[PDB]
């Protein structure tokens, strides 16, 4: 079920639940992070996954993150998509967070 | 990079999902915060009526 | 190999060549009634190839600010054919449906569509304590427009809306959605003219969008209704 | 297919693959499909013996809870000169599993219900000077849907010929009954996209084939020189559960009983345009470890 | 413990391990 | 070598050894062992059969013992002008083992305890004139550690649709649970060498891991026209219990339920530089036959 | 013969000549998680001798009036050698530990170390309320001094501590001590920068004596872990 | 005397005359 | 068939679809070091998947006079990860490397990259007698730009540079090159801060070239070691 990763202002709706990526001018570059805590009131507290684990206080098991790409036909490019595991801050460069 | 000629849209889109695996559990059960109520609703008064 | 498809029903064909693998609802299949659940005990009418066949709806203008579309089940095909004319002379109903979606566009387009069947989507009004009405309801082949699609126009949430069947039409990927529905009500046969089993909801996730020339993109919806029973035989109203 | 499930499941190990033709990470979800990637072939994996049980989780454990569903407060005196407006010393109550949103959300996350319901009944009372309480006899007669209903304390409908009557005291446990599978159909309709009559002016949404009936509840006793605050809660829990067809949960809040309207906060979280509360970017983390 | 004449009336059951995920997860034809 | 003991061990007659090469009295205290001489090679002994079962000093029946952990009393009234820090008919309360000493000191006898706890619950009630003792109905509601609690006596929160509410009166026995073991490790960290946090600003010592639920109790009925003073005393017996790697018993005084602080009486014994009550010389005889 | 013994791990060797029976702590030997036992599922890195070696820390000055010494593992070891590295660079940890601790002086010098392992020592402050902070127990390598280890600065007793895994250095009997110590945890496996779950406490119950001519005693700690497993590869903190 | 349908319901567990004083009076290896 | 691959290594993994049949080289598949060949005699550490994983660089520009780039081997990856700490940590290296190199375009650009991996590239100068330093040559994680691509930057020729292992990303066929490499040296084991056994070399044969919007076409990097043994435990420098 769908993730609003992109839970900011200026995003009315719909636009909530899709990332807008584009051609950038530098390498290695982030695109967006999403916080993994489902009992906060994140990009995972309205899924399927989200709704019925808050009915519960604990939880354990794998998860999966599934990305559609959903630009034309023509567009190519390559992403990176990285978990990390908890103990320091969030990585903001991709030679961290590759890791 | 996201890379499109001159005629694909110059910004696209992602759709994220999660769901669970099969290893996953849940366990002791409680109320959601996601719901509540601070009066009662609309036509609740109509069913003592 | 799963891309190509041909659906067969009646007189009625379909030949895609850039789908998905089709979804059966929950994975049951449509059949008729069986004796063991059965209740009406007249002897029901089976037309078969009548009304089992792929009604074509009036396409849809994709545009840029569309919220998305719904048609109600079997609402929206009551007066069309054979089946509208066994609707409308009987007072039971049982059948399945095979909801076929068409839209394409080039491969300099994008966009994505939720195509999802929703069982019993009883709709909400916004802000207001009113019920919606029938005329808010029934629409019949038109259908309708979502006002907030982003609850479902029911104070949930597309997000959690891929537990219904659906399937999508990524337009880099395929062109076409499948799916077939069975009967869905906790009776074995239904009253057509006020209750209906199904909605089929198309919804612009990712909306569409090009730098190439425009061009008009549709939406097409075929329903072909499944192992139609009709039972209560009397006039039409 | 269908298969018995006691615990989660258990881990293999893998090791390193490199493989043509096999792309188990790439998945295909304009199909409808969830995605089958196992965690054995996304990373290198360890033996696993899971042990953790799933029976909390089981449709049954889930929704048989007990939880309030009626909450009604009468003033238990001497009715002569109140309004005609009021509970007479007795109320009248439409069996609903709509008025209080825990049981109500969690009972929408289904399209379709068969349940046995037990009812639990719970009184209690408080003095309108204080002189004490009084252990009062109350009759909770369960009258069906759009039959006659009582209109006095001491009307000849509460004489219960085939109505089935509990009568219970306040001193004593609550008084718990329990309700069958009572719909027409196989199944409650939680959702009802329909209108229930052959005109175009009934009811949407609301089927009375899923409404239970009514519950009258009196108080036995006539009244005291002084008055008393009554208060009677109901109690359902739904047994012997069966489930059909999962449902999006409900993010906005609920307006009515009657329909699914909404209107939503007018913040997020659970606004209309909101439902999730707001970061500053896409790239922003909300709780980042310093 | 039930001893009432109706098989309503026992307690709930709580003994339905059997799943099935894929008529949910895998509704696909193929 | 691990064996059933049920009964203390068994005396064998001895004799005069007078043997080279064999010391039993001689040990090392240095290898970080117990002296294994045995009463039979350091006098001459009788035969004794001894039948002292041992089954009281159990772990079981150490621990199985029905402790006091929380008492609460709360004036039980119409509260409109009472302030706010005050428990306007209900309570909240973090259930823990720390907070008297008696239990307190017993199990951190331990560093790890297994333990599911029963829990009893007993209400007692004074009027705040005389006019007699109201039969109150109370509901005590299991909330998860960290969750929504109410904020009143009336609010929503109290309709308990998934939290585990026990609704109990004052004239009844008392109302009984069995809380599970609810860790999300193996055992319970009666003590905790760390930090719960991944930052530096966390508590020491507090694993919320081992903590059980918060214990939101209210009085249901609404309020007399006459005050009462309610207490509610908590009581906690641990049961099916395993234990691991014991501990020196505390000697000083406990300061706080936070943590391990220690301040001394200011004379022996029990103080900080003096645990045992002084004597006059080391071959001073304080009780002697005179 | 219970007083010559070489501990060989990796490249390290430790022998000693004027020793105790060493001890196993409850009985228990290390060893790795095994599979009906394990939560983590990702294949764990064990790099065996790179960091199942000792690890000499800096010896203390025994002194006069010296009160004790103690040092808390994992973290005294968490910025040392490629066992620092393992740890820094993973989120989850999970080893045993063979503590071995040297003190030496002359036939005529006296004096008595406890030398006690406690598993989960979580410390007390004295004369206040207010709980320690992370300067307090996160010492690193330097360890920390006992302020008052009369009571082990918990409250408790020194007097009982023999209920924990423990040898002694009576300095006319040996001038080692050897702990062999398993995992100590109520998970399997454990963050290594928040938690400890042994403290290794030096105690002097009989203070140094002597008559003859003053030399500096240091009482040497020697730490090898056993059977280290890592969890939850990422960069380092 | 348990009638419920849960294991940790059940009474205290009073039979375990398992003992190892071996782990903790003689620990040493040889 | 031969177009999709997924890589698994560790916690890194690589789909890659529109790829060519990867390259081995000369024939042969990584190993450790057999006990036959070997030559240190102490026990090797093998971290395995804390150091077997992919290891991502910094892209690089493809622009329109672009004359190539080089990382060289072990010493691109010295610094970075688990695999660097073993390396600084440890006297003597052993291991192979998967090689993935990716560049990807549209449908309207064209262009060929040679990716081609040297066996001991020892470098010349231009126009100067004096060998190449130390910095000239150990560049790390950044690597180098062909100066004089055409004769590989040591008086050769680039046309008979496929008899290396190599591969090719020609835009309108594949956009990903994939190289397995052995340990290729003279010795069993080698001190990798002083010498390299492999460049990895990416060469504009055809350059980029297209008549549409102009985008950043990057040139990506992943190594992913194999088999690292390390021998010769000391501290780091």
């Amino acid at each position: 079920s769908m993730m609003e990763i992109n839970n900011t202002e200026s995003a009315v709706g719909m636009e909530r639940l899709k990332v807008d990526i584009s051609a950038l001018t530098d390498v290695d570059q982030l695109l967006f992070n999403i916080p993994l805590d489902i009992q906060l009131d994140g990009p995972l507290r309205n899924t399927l996954v989200g709704n019925i684990s808050r009915y519960y206080t604990h939880w354990s098991g794998s998860l999966e993150m599934t990305f559609m790409f959903c630009g034309s036909f023509m567009a190519t490019g390559k992403l990176i998509l990285c978990y990390t595991p908890p103990g320091g801050s969030c990585p903001t460069t991709r030679e961290t967070a590759m890791l | 990079n996201l890379i499109v000629p001159s005629e694909s849209s110059d910004t696209c889109s992602l759709i994220g999902f999660i769901a669970a695996k099969d290893d996953f559990s849940l366990r002791l059960m409680r109320d959601s915060p996601d719901i509540g109520q601070i009066d009662h609703l609309h036509a609740a008064e109509a069913a003592y009526q | 190999s799963d891309r190509v498809l041909q659906l067969k029903l009646g007189n009625s064909a379909i030949v895609t060549q850039e789908a998905a693998n089709y979804c059966c609802a929950y994975g049951e299949w449509p059949n008729y009634l069986p004796d063991h659940e059965a209740v009406a005990i007249d002897k029901p009418t089976q037309p078969e190839t009548a009304t089992d066949r792929f009604y074509t709806l009036k396409s849809v203008k994709w545009e840029a600010g569309s919220t998305g579309w719904w048609w109600k089940l079997p609402d929206a095909l009551n007066n069309i054919g054979m089946f509208g004319q066994n609707v409308q002379h009987h007072y039971l109903y049982r059948s399945g449906f095979l909801i076929h979606v068409q839209c394409n566009a080039t491969r300099f387009h994008q966009g994505a569509l939720l195509v999802v069947a929703i069982p019993e989507h009883q709709r909400g009004a916004h802000n207001t304590n009113t019920s919606p009405g029938f005329d808010d309801i029934m629409k019949g082949e038109e259908g309708g427009t979502f006002n907030h699609p982003y609850v479902l126009d029911d104070g949930t949430s597309l997000a959690c809306a891929t537990i219904f069947p659906h399937q999508w039409i990524n337009l880099r990927t395929n062109n076409s959605a499948t799916i077939v529905l069975p009967w869905m009500n906790a009776a074995p046969m239904d009253f057509p003219l006020r209750h209906n089993q199904w909605t089929l909801a198309i919804i612009p996730v990712v909306p569409l969008g090009t730098r190439t020339m425009s061009s008009m993109v549709p939406i097409t919806v075929s329903i072909a209704p499944m192992c139609c029973e009709f039972n209560g035989l009397r006039h039409a109203i | 297919i269908e298969s018995i499930i006691k615990t989660a499941t258990d881990t293999v190990k893998s090791e390193i693959n490199a493989e043509l033709g096999v792309v188990p990470s790439l998945n295909a979800v304009e199909t409808g499909a969830t995605s089958n990637t196992e965690p054995e072939e996304a990373i290198q994996t360890r033996t696993v013996i899971n042990q953790h049980g799933v029976s909390e989780t089981l449709v049954e454990n889930f929704l048989s809870r007990a939880a309030l569903v009626s909450k009604r407060s009468f003033e238990y005196k001497d009715h002569t000169s109140s309004a005609a407006q009021t509970d007479k010393n007795f109320f009248k109550w439409t069996i609903n599993t709509r008025s209080f949103v825990q049981l109500r959300r969690k009972l929408e996350l289904f399209t379709y219900l068969r349940f046995d319901a037990e009812i639990t009944i719970l009184t209690t009372v408080a003095v309108n000077t204080y002189m004490g309480l009084p252990n009062l006899t109350l009759q909770a007669m369960f009258v069906p849907t759009g039959a006659l209903t009582p209109e006095k304390q001491d009307s000849f409908h509460w004489q219960s010929g085939s109505n089935a009557s509990v009568f219970f005291k306040i001193s004593d446990p609550p008084a718990r009954m329990t309700i069958p599978f009572m719909c027409i159909n196989s199944a409650y309709s939680v959702f009802y996209d329909g209108f229930a009559g052959f005109e175009k002016s009934g009811l949407y949404g609301i089927n009375p084939a899923d409404t239970i009936g009514n519950l009258c509840v009196r108080i036995v006793n006539e009244h005291q020189p002084v008055g008393f605050t009554v208060t009677v809660r109901v109690y359902m829990k739904p047994k012997h559960i069966k489930a059909w067809a999962p449902r999006p949960p409900r993010t906005l809040p609920y307006m009515s009983i009657a329909n699914a309207n909404y209107k939503g906060k007018k913040r997020a979280p659970n606004a209309l345009n909101a439902i999730i509360g707001n970061r500053d970017s896409v790239k922003t983390m909300p709780h980042n470890i310093v | 413990i039930n001893f009432y004449k109706d098989s309503y009336a026992a307690s709930a059951s709580k003994q339905d391990f059997s799943q099935d995920p894929s008529k949910f997860t895998e509704p696909v034809v193929e």
